[PDB]
RNA sequence: AGUCCCUCCCGCUCGGGAGGGAGGCACUCUGGGGGGACUGCCGGCGAUAAGCCGGAGGAAGGGGCGGGCGACGGUAGGUCAGUAUGCCCCGAAACCCCCGGGCUACACGCGCGCUACAAUGGGCGGGACAAUGGGUGCCGACCCCGAAAGGGGGAGGUAAUCCCCUAAACCCGCCCUCAGUUCGGAUCGCGGGCUGCAACUCGCCCGCGUGAAGCUGGAAUCCCUAGUACCCGCGCGUCAUCAUCGCGC
């Protein structure tokens, strides 16, 4: 009778306005949700030769990519249900709903 | 294929192994059961030095 | 019932202390502070009993949780959470003045951490360099 | 008194004196000419090591348990020497450590939990806490501070 | 009863020494393989060799002669799967260096790679030459 | 035989080859010339307050500028 | 071997390593007065916090630097009584744990042969090893020559102890004694002036050669 | 952690421990927002300016500490064998495939390292404490077989959930006692395995045996200012198999 949704972005600002957006259809209703819940993030860590060749002295570039989750859970009730089923994520927020 | 395996039935033949340029004549013995035919064919040539030339020492370049 | 909660930390190593009122019991982990081995790792952590003195410490009963780090980090982050969990216990100035004398990191922690290492030789440390050679 | 009151090793050492009277306690019959695990050199030299040895694997199945054949092989690996190569970590066997368990089992002190390991049995746990209270009784005539524990 | 000097098996063995070291004389047993025949024997592997008598002499020499009808694995010997004969066994001295002669003498035979390079005195098991492995003098330019 | 303690007064400079001697300023606490000021020549760190230990009170430093 | 009592021991006074106390300890030197530190303590471990200070090594224990004096490995880049001692591998670089016991047991040694607090001992020992005038080297012509100078307090003290912690580490290279016996001797010598002490020779030298070229 | 319930141990239980279930967000942690340090306060030097030196309080004091970002130009410095591209050449071979060799040779000179030359140790038994990262062509707990390397089944995991994952240096007890040795483990013999279409040239692992030089290093010369240097192991990259390497912990 639960639902569980899971966010993650590599934009934060993106993330906290799908959760804002979630947050407040909770409260405009009578429904219990635990607030978001952050999870690790996730770092993407690469480290390469700088130049083409061999000669000279060697140095290295250190890339990276982050990835922010985020937690919400929030019971299963219709009238609420379809306000989040009907909400629009941008392009660059990934999200997932399903059922315990 | 240098990676047969010497099988006893092969033994009292002559056979002619690649060793990267030619075909060497190898005559199977029975001692040589278990064995690799390549082992027969050797594919480098014995060294032997001549006088060092120059950038060989230090003092040479 | 009071129960008080104090916190310790050095170099990766947490330590959480309770104390309570009892009849001078200690454990580390659940072994009684007396069987802790090495010599130089149990006398880091009864530092702070022996300032505060025999009637305090046979009045009070502490139970220390601590992971992380190596056996003498883990010493210190108990040593610090117990002083604090002493000062804040009795509540008397003399003594928290008696322990900014001997040691005053009792009190206000060890902020050093590990230092990054970098390129040329980097498994060694951050500073230490490949030998060079000119011929 | 229980097993966290006493020193690891002085309890090994009497629990090992103690399980020679166990009929189900027998070493096998390739134990005089094994080393225990990879990383070692030379045959054990004590003509009992069988108990020692079975003694701290119950003493640390109390501890930890459940816990399977391949963790107690981790816990009884060590550093090797490669000769011109550097040291390197390696595990343990596992004839021995499975045997012991099995003769543990037989004996009644250890039970199999399925998909999770092996488990102290309560006469386990009375056989071991029993010794550690003898031993504490005898420890503290000598450290008068272990009298509150 | 103590004696400083002691044979067994044609060599002669320190008398102060404890018998699992004190065997290691003989070329074919290590420290590992005497114990095992100390154990076996029923001997203490830490007594003086000095205390043998000539029956436990008698008795580790026997051992010596056919160690796996006394009860030593298979997997211990240093030389299991004999090339002739197909068994099991275990040589000490001049038969251990005759056996590994013959070895080598067998692979010369039949103009074997590892022959030509015991042959050459150059290493066998595929090390590279170019750096190390360097014994003589230095050429001038 | 022992020596005589002085006290540093005050300090000069740095001196030496490397940057490794100071010029100071001692007075004598001990001896025949006690209480008499003159200047020396330290190696080693070095502050006001410090006692030396002088095998003998006739030299003195050449001063520097 | 170690009694029971000694594995498990526990102290009740601040006296240092819970064994011996420091309050009937005099220096006699005016000038080392102020830096040799004697302050009541328990363990001697300060974790290396006085490093970072000018002058911060002041007010550290004497035993404490002791221990950190001979957490060395001895002979690096510079031969001492003729041999580099390049221990590497097994030194006891940063193992101030063995450096901890050595000390203790050299100590007790010191204690059993003499009858005498053992701090006593090693104070007199730095006091008699610590030289008074030093030299200074000059070029001139191609030709290096020495300058008679003055040295300061502390920098006294860390020859002393340098000296000291090398004695007993030569001492101790590829023989049959140990490297707390050796420490033990080594003090023992120094503070009665025999000249066998590798410290109270190199005092001497020192002292000779800065005299020969005022 | 405090509170409740059930079960099991001990000195027989006044007391003291360990699991499990309810229950909670206290503490740790995770991650968004915010505060905090400014030569702001005090005393000197300097000019009364710019600043400098020394103290108080403070988690932190004077670019707070560690990194990223390298101006106009030069070096005919390296790279057309990463990719793009002018000219010149081959254009039925200098283009495209397949099999076998080589880059791994070896009187010798040199760079960077690993292991040692032993007691500031070697061996045997026992006792302690991590972090960074990675996993579906994969990580694999748990059970069984084998002395070891390994073999046969196989839960859970698309992961703060399951796994790699109970590190070593360190501590306790016994043997060895200054010796080319119970130091060192190069070199070689016999046997057992794994990856792979293929292990001889030319792979890695295990058992027994064998036991080289080396007893502290000339003239010269390198790195490093604090959680730094020294000592100790681990993760990832490369990767079917293979780490004395690079980058990190
Ligand atoms: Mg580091
Ligand atoms: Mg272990
Ligand atoms: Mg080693
Ligand atoms: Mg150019
Ligand atoms: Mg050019
Ligand atoms: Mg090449
Ligand atoms: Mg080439
Ligand atoms: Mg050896
Ligand atoms: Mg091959
Ligand atoms: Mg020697």
């Amino acid at each position: 009778q639960k639902a569980r949704i899971k966010l993650a972005s590599t934009n934060v600002r993106s993330l906290e306005e799908v959760a804002n957006q979630i947050k407040q259809i909770a409260e405009r209703t009578g429904v219990r949700m635990s607030g978001p819940i952050p999870l690790p993030t996730k770092r993407i860590r690469i480290v390469t030769r700088k130049s083409p060749d061999g000669e000279g002295s060697a140095t290295f570039d250190r890339w990276e990519l982050r990835i922010h989750k985020r937690l919400i859970d929030i019971e299963a009730d219709e009238r609420a249900m379809r306000q989040i089923m009907r909400i629009r994520v941008p392009e660059d927020v990934t999200i997932e709903i399903e059922l315990i | 294929c240098r990676d047969m395996i010497v099988l006893p039935e092969m033994v009292g033949l002559t056979i002619y192994v690649h060793n990267g340029k030619e075909f060497v004549p190898v005559e199977i013995k029975p001692e040589m059961i278990g064995h690799y035919l390549g082992e027969f064919a050797p594919t480098r040539k014995r060294v032997q030095h001549g006088a060092p030339g120059i950038g060989a020492t230090r003092s040479s370049m | 019932m009071r129960i008080i909660q104090t916190t310790g930390k050095r170099k990766t190593a947490i330590a959480r202390a309770v104390i309570r009122e009892g009849k001078g019991r200690v454990r580390i982990n659940g072994k009684p502070v007396e069987l802790v081995e090495p010599e130089i790792a149990r006398f880091t952590i009864l530092e702070p009993l022996i300032l505060a003195g025999e009637e305090i410490w046979n009045s009070v009963d502490i139970d220390v949780k601590v992971q992380g780090g190596g056996f003498m980090g883990q010493a210190e982050a108990a040593r610090i959470a117990i002083a604090r969990a002493l000062v804040e216990w009795t509540g008397d100035m003399n003594l928290k003045e008696k322990f900014i004398k001997y040691d005053r990191t009792m009190l206000v922690g060890d902020p050093r951490r590990t230092e990054p290492h970098k390129p040329n030789r980097s498994t060694k440390g951050p500073r230490a360099k490949r030998q060079k050679s000119y011929r | 008194a229980t097993v966290y009151d006493v020193p690891g090793d002085l309890l090994v050492e009497r629990v090992a004196q103690r399980l020679k009277e166990i009929p189900e306690i027998k070493p096998p019959e390739w134990a005089p000419f094994v080393k225990t695990g990879r990383h070692k050199e030379r045959l054990p030299e004590q003509e009992d090591w069988w108990y020692y040895r079975v003694a701290s694997i119950l003493r640390r199945v109390y501890l930890d348990g459940p816990v399977g054949i391949e963790r107690l092989r981790t816990y009884y690996g060590g550093r090797k020497n490669r000769g011109h190569a550097p040291e390197r970590f390696y595990k343990a066997g596992g004839s021995i450590i499975r045997k012991a368990l099995q003769q543990l089992e037989a004996a009644g002190f250890v039970e199999k939990v399925p998909g999770k390991g092996r488990v102290i049995t309560p006469k386990g746990r009375s056989f071991l806490d029993k010794i550690a209270t003898e031993l504490k009784k005898e420890l503290e005539e000598i450290i008068p501070e272990l009298k509150k524990y | 009863d103590f004696r400083h000097i002691v044979r067994v098996a044609g060599v002669d063995l320190d008398g102060n020494k404890q018998l699992r070291w004190a065997l290691t004389a003989i070329k074919g047993v290590g420290i590992n393989f005497a114990t095992m025949v100390c154990r076996v024997a029923g001997l203490d592997p830490f007594m003086k060799a000095g205390y043998l008598t000539d029956e436990q002499v008698k008795k580790i020499e026997e051992i010596l002669q056919d160690p796996v009808a006394h009860g030593i694995p298979r997997w211990a010997v240093n030389r299991p799967k004999d090339y002739e004969t197909g068994r099991d066994l275990h040589l000490i001295t001049a038969k251990l260096d005759m056996a590994i002669r013959e070895d080598i003498m067998r692979l010369r035979r039949i103009r074997a790679y590892r022959g030509i390079r015991h042959e050459l005195g150059l290493p066998v098991r595929g090390q590279r030459t170019r750096s190390n492995f360097r014994r003589g003098q230095t050429v001038g330019v | 035989d022992e020596g005589y303690p002085a006290e540093v007064i005050e300090i000069i400079g740095r001196t030496g080859t490397t940057g490794d001697v100071t010029q100071v300023k001692v007075r004598i606490l001990e001896g025949r010339d006690k209480g008499r000021v003159i200047r020396r020549n330290v190696r080693g760190p070095v502050r006001v307050g410090d006692i030396l230990i002088l095998r003998e009170t006739e030299r003195e430093a050449r001063e520097i500028k | 071997a170690k009694p029971l009592s000694e594995r498990f021991f526990i102290p009740h006074e601040i006296k240092v390593m819970g064994r011996w106390s420091t309050e009937d300890v005099e220096v006699r030197d005016p000038s080392l007065k102020p830096y040799i530190n004697l302050e009541p303590r328990l363990l001697p471990h300060t974790h290396g916090r006085h490093a970072k200070k000018h002058f911060g090594k002041a007010n550290v224990h004497i035993v404490e630097r002791l221990i950190n004096k001979i957490m060395r490995s001895g002979g690096s880049h510079y031969k001492v009584a003729g041999h580099f001692m390049r221990r590497e591998h097994r030194s006891l670089n940063s193992k101030k744990v063995k450096a901890y016991e050595v000390v203790k047991e050299a100590f007790k040694i010191i204690e059993k042969r003499t009858g005498k607090n053992p701090i006593q001992v090693l104070v007199w020992a730095i006091e008699n090893a610590a030289p008074r005038e030093d030299t200074t080297s000059v070029m001139f012509g191609g030709i290096r020559y020495h300058v008679a100078v003055d040295i300061s307090p502390m920098r006294r003290l860390d020859v002393a102890l340098r000296n000291i912690a090398l004695g007993a580490s030569a001492k101790c290279y590829r023989t049959k004694m140990s490297f707390a016996e050796a420490l033990a001797e080594e003090i023992i010598l120094a503070a009665n002036k025999d000249p066998k002490s590798y410290a109270y020779s190199k005092k001497l030298e020192i002292e000779r050669i800065a005299e020969s070229s005022r």
